[PDB]
């Protein structure tokens, strides 16, 4: 799934 | 990229110049566990966000500029992001909880 996803 | 001293968000390589198609370039059919900082634009514009590819699954991951707090805490108290991170990029961060499971290879620095 290549965009966004903010793990930290 | 908070106060003026500037490393952690902008760290070495840490630059967020590159976007969905220039990163996929040169990313997800050798890609394995390659650690890379990508420019986001979601919430208006997301300049700092990181991104590793896995082959399988292709998956980001957010920074914080000095957020996070990982290491021996009482004269010189600790507060990093990537600290907590970079222990499992070490070894597996499908043994943190983020289904990765992968190991530091090489960041692509400036494309």
């Amino acid at each position: 799934s290549v965009d966004y996803v903010p793990m930290l | 990229g908070m106060n003026n001293n500037m490393s952690l968000q902008d760290a070495e390589w840490y630059w967020g110049d590159i976007s969905r198609e220039e990163v996929n370039e040169k990313l997800r059919d050798t890609a394995d566990g390659t650690f890379l900082v990508r420019d986001a634009s979601t919430k208006m514009h997301g300049d700092y966000t990181l991104t590793l590819r896995k082959g399988g699954n292709n998956k980001s991951i957010k920074i914080f500029h000095r957020d996070g707090k990982y290491g021996f805490s009482d004269s010189l108290t600790f507060n990093s992001v990537v600290e907590l991170i970079n222990h499992y990029r070490n070894e597996s961060l499908a043994q943190y909880n983020p289904k990765l499971d992968v190991k530091l290879l090489y960041p692509v620095s400036k494309y």
